[PDB]
């Protein structure tokens, strides 16, 4: 449109602007030492021109003069507001392409860290873990990730966050094929939540979690972790895990791949099932 | 017996209604709250960042 | 003519089959939401308990500045009036939906429990705010005080 | 011969679907033309070519029948390709059509004679290309059939 | 209307995360004001 | 009464003192126009506070304020959105450009939203609305919101099927559909959309519609699941076979079992009306 | 308060406080500014997406005003405000409404006692609603 075109000559003639202004600041301080305005003129010119071209939605160029000004102001001692601007710079590029939101963020987290903000930090560790989900498929380095976020979090005494962060993490970790670790933090979850009465309906589905992870194994350690949690927590009988779970052994303990199927499409039709359940199902009847 | 049961159920979903009405009112006015310390706090941080701003410029010219 | 009323007699059992099963699906699907509900209520309750915290430390950090700056110087659901198996799954179903809705019903005071009270606390940390801007702004123009 | 792309046609007149051949642009196709037609990985259907004015520059238009047993739509994209028949062994031994009445209107149940069809379809499809499945409209003596192919031997 | 709650409370959520950003900018702009002015003073003592 | 009379001498009073300080001469005349368009608004009397706002508004923005100018100027288009509706319009796109030059798009797009929804109400106008709810989507889509990018959607992609083309609608009502698969709470919504668009593909074709329906019901297997895929079958036998009486029937069972808002009784009389 | 609420534009607080103030009016025998009064809050809350569903329960708050002035109106008042909202019907309201016309048309004991004992099972109804509705019974 005429409009984008005439916001994207007016960008360009500003970032020109900014680069001459850039230029001669070197000049002016060697020849008067005027001190550091310049820099700090520059980097709000790179931001206004980042700002024009986010009216024309251009992500590259914005992202550009956010490195500019994050840069020009490193150079003038500002840790923190040089951090704010590299943290702006790779929330740009998280629009078209996450690259160097990677090098941005992890400049961030080590500055804010050394001077202790820790919840930004842990935010940008979250931030980071989700640009590797997104981008790649590797769930390790997510996984870390999200643990180095947490421990950050606890680390300035905020909660809240944390615990999602390992919940995810918990569940991304079940469909590894780990046991150990998915079941311990599983329980580690149900049990701090039962305490809860507001969690505590939550802790059914992370004990239904545990059980079919134990399940893969064999039905006898199957058998007795569904009475472990049985005994925990008696009232989870009543929900519908349970039932299923129950229901699967004893198809199992007679081989009844029907009896199973039934079982498994009656479930879906009470309540929608995931992809992590339906995997979890596919595996059980592997056996 | 039915009776007995259908109007607890009546009574229940009643009693649901006003609870729902009486709370979603209150959030609404939270939200309210919440928006008007939000445009608060953003402009006193604005205006005591161009101050300080203001404040360090003046000092360093002068000295 | 009989015929065609005993089939709109069972059409209407069908659907009132229809409709039972679609009521326990509309519950089962309450019950999941109301628990996210409550979890997500938890969480912004955390979320203001962390913003309440944060703007006590805000206030206090202003009025040592402050400070040192001028210092410085059940019975039955369904009549067997046309028999039929169906009847008994439909009373079963009833009867769960009822075990469920009272459950459903505790869930609801839980959330209470915290809702309100939230409410008051924003309140009173709303009125602190707007004083601390006024006292910065004091500040400000007792800093042009002595300017002149 | 290579393939071009095209939009979706209907079919303007009822004579040029009672013919059974798609109507074509006469700046790129002739009457009397044979194309196979294209409309999804292994769905490929003959159709012989009939020109007329009224076709859209560059466009192959076909009959309401034609488009149903095809899937044509509006605004939907097919591939369209010059074809030539080789005798070598397409000869046709003998057509079997499964003959229906569109309306039910005017359906009677006096005898017809089926040789007068035959002669009537030869006269009206001669120099068509017709294939297994086909579904098309035919008249004859102000009365319309819906008219399937069973087999050609 | 328990679909309309969930996303009223949903836009509720988000726009409470977009307030403890800021306010976690906030309070790291008035921590390093207070920081500067009480070096600034210190130094000029 | 003798209150409002009060009032309006004393903003008169403070209006003179400060245009004789401006002839004479910084911040004092602000100050006093601010005071006397609040003492204005104190007496009820809405019109003529505008008019102190706007002064005060331009004096302040004069020497260079860039956020309480823009504060000012929001606060003096409000108050002439009772008084005057054309004067609030302009001080809400100056404080719109004043805060995206600045870099506030969330202000902007509040106040194109309300711009927008003044003119649907007060005024007669929907195409400018349709571009400032269109200019508020990109703004909030620059924030990344969820919840207000899915409301902008939705409302562009229902006017454009009431008045434009279906295309963009269409294609928003896909979208919403994929991203809240994978989302298990958005989940149930989602359907809706999918019927949304089935009814939009009907303005163009029957068999055009079918296909559409067919690839939302594939494409979401609870999409099948609803009574909803049950109707849209109904609907699309009894259109087939051309008999009014099965039409009327499924719409006033609909209408009965389900309250209507005139948008879908709309849409089914309008793709009823080529029935023939 | 609620002009300054208006002067803000606070739609919570403008009408709680009407409501309060309609209320309290209708206490004191106020009919017009009652009704004027909770026909607009009930207009507002069904033009708003939220509140519209308990709109009719404040339609119904106008109504009892409405009922207490005249029987011969009541039938035009009613239809009125059945083909402004179709969706009225099916409200419980609108039976209150008939049953308590037709018992008032009837000089008998049953039908109001019967009525209030129903529409008392359900949920306990409100002081104020009560008052007016024992002063219409009486005459």
């Amino acid at each position: 449109g005429m409009d984008t075109s005439g916001k994207q000559a007016e960008a360009m003639a500003l970032l020109a602007e900014a680069e001459r202004k850039v230029k001669n600041s070197q000049s002016f301080f060697s020849g008067l030492f005027g001190g550091s305005s310049k820099i700090e003129e520059a980097c709000e010119i790179y931001a206004r021109a980042a700002n024009m071209f986010k009216m024309a939605k251009n992500w590259s160029a914005a992202g550009n003069a956010f490195c500019q000004a994050a840069q020009l102001h490193l150079q003038l001692q500002s840790k923190h507001d040089a951090a704010t601007c590299f943290v702006d710079a790779g929330n740009a590029f998280k629009k078209a392409d996450p690259q160097e939101a990677i090098n941005c963020l992890m400049r961030a987290i080590e500055i804010y860290t050394d001077m202790g903000r820790f919840t930004i930090a842990a935010k940008h560790h979250i931030s980071i873990a989700e640009i590797y989900e997104t981008e790649l498929v590797d769930v390790e380095k997510a996984i870390a990730h999200y643990e180095q976020s947490a421990d950050y979090y606890k680390g300035e005494e905020s909660n809240s966050s944390a615990n999602k962060c390992l919940l995810k993490v918990a569940g991304y970790a079940a469909q590894l094929e780990q046991y150990q670790k998915a079941i311990d933090i599983y329980e580690q979850v149900g049990t701090s939540a039962m305490d809860s009465p507001l969690l505590k309906y939550s802790a059914k589905d992370y004990f239904f979690k545990a059980a079919l992870c134990h399940f893969c194994i064999d039905m006898l350690n199957a058998k007795l972790a569904v009475q472990k949690y049985e005994e925990l927590f008696p009232a989870f009988s009543d929900s519908r895990e349970c039932k299923l779970m129950k229901k699967l052994l004893e198809a199992h303990e007679e081989q009844n791949v029907d009896s199973y199927t039934e079982s498994v499409k009656e479930y879906d039709s009470i309540s929608r099932l995931d992809q992590w359940l339906t995997t979890m199902l596919l595996r059980i009847k592997k056996t | 017996t039915r009776h007995s049961e259908i109007i607890k159920l009546e009574n229940s979903i009643r009693e649901l209604h006003d609870m729902f009405m009486d709370m979603a009112m209150l959030v609404e006015s939270q939200g309210e709250m919440i928006d008007r310390i939000e445009y608060n706090v953003e402009h006193a941080v604005d205006y005591v960042e161009r101050a300080v701003s203001d404040t360090k410029k003046a000092v360093k010219y002068q000295s | 003519e009989l015929e065609e009323m005993q089939r709109r007699a069972d059409q209407l059992a069908d659907e009132s089959l229809e409709s039972t099963r679609r009521m326990l699906q509309l519950v089962e699907e309450s019950k999941d939401a109301g628990i996210r509900t409550l979890v997500m209520l938890d969480e912004q309750g955390e979320q203001l308990e962390r913003i309440e915290e944060g703007m006590d430390q805000i206030n206090k950090d202003m009025k040592e500045a402050e400070k040192n700056l001028t210092d410085l110087g059940s019975g039955g659901f369904i009549r067997r009036v046309t028999n039929d198996a169906r009847e008994n799954e439909m009373d079963e179903n009833l009867e769960q939906v009822s075990g469920i809705i009272g459950n459903l019903r505790h869930m609801a005071l839980d959330m209470g429990n915290e809702i309100d009270t939230q409410n008051r606390q924003i309140d009173r940390i709303m009125e602190k705010a707007d004083s601390n801007k006024t006292r910065i702004d004091e500040a400000n123009q007792r800093a042009t005080k002595m300017l002149g | 011969m290579a393939g071009r792309s095209m939009q979706a046609a209907r079919c303007p007149t009822d004579e040029l679907s009672l013919s059974n051949c798609a109507v074509v642009s006469e700046k790129d196709y002739q009457s009397g033309q044979h194309v196979i037609v294209r409309t999804s990985p292994n769905h490929k259907y003959i159709f012989t070519l009939r020109t007329h004015p009224s076709v859209v520059p560059g466009s192959v238009a076909f009959s309401l029948p034609q488009r149903k047993w095809a899937g044509l739509s509006i605004g939907q994209e097919i591939e369209v390709a010059l074809y030539s028949f080789d005798k070598a062994k397409q000869c046709i031994g003998t057509m079997t059509i499964e003959i229906d009445f569109l309306q039910k209107k005017n359906i009677d149940s006096n005898p017809y004679d089926t040789d007068k069809m035959a002669a009537e379809f030869i006269q009206q499809f001669n120099n068509q290309a017709f294939s297994v499945g086909q579904q098309l409209v035919f008249s004859f003596n102000d009365k319309l059939f819906g008219l399937l192919v069973k087999d050609i031997e």
